[PDB]
């Protein structure tokens, strides 16, 4: 009618912060990590034979 | 004269084996304590594991 109706304001997301680049930097720290603990365990379990 | 002498035991291994009693009674004696540390060395060396 010459004056101006807004539909205005909608909501919707649901979203988290993210980097895939990271993703894969932590996968990494798990991988290494994973090899020496395990291999710490085993090393001074062998060496634990005999003190 | 006899106290001095080295005298033979007819023994399970068949031998008639020239001694003096008091060096059986030595070898005899001395192999009985020695499974005893020899075994409670093991223990030592059982205890670098259950520990």
């Amino acid at each position: 009618g010459g004056v101006q109706v807004g539909t205005g304001t909608a909501v919707e997301s649901i979203v988290r912060l993210h980097d895939e680049y990271s993703y894969y930097k932590l996968k990494g720290a798990s991988n290494q990590l994973e090899y020496t603990k395990y291999m710490a365990s085993t090393l001074q379990e062998i060496a634990q034979r005999f003190p | 004269q006899l106290q001095y002498d080295k005298v033979n035991f007819y023994n399970e291994d068949g031998t008639i084996d020239n001694l003096t009693m008091e060096e059986y009674y030595r070898k005899l004696t001395g192999k009985i304590a020695s499974d005893g540390e020899n075994n409670n060395v093991v223990n030592s060396s059982n205890e670098t594991l259950y520990n």
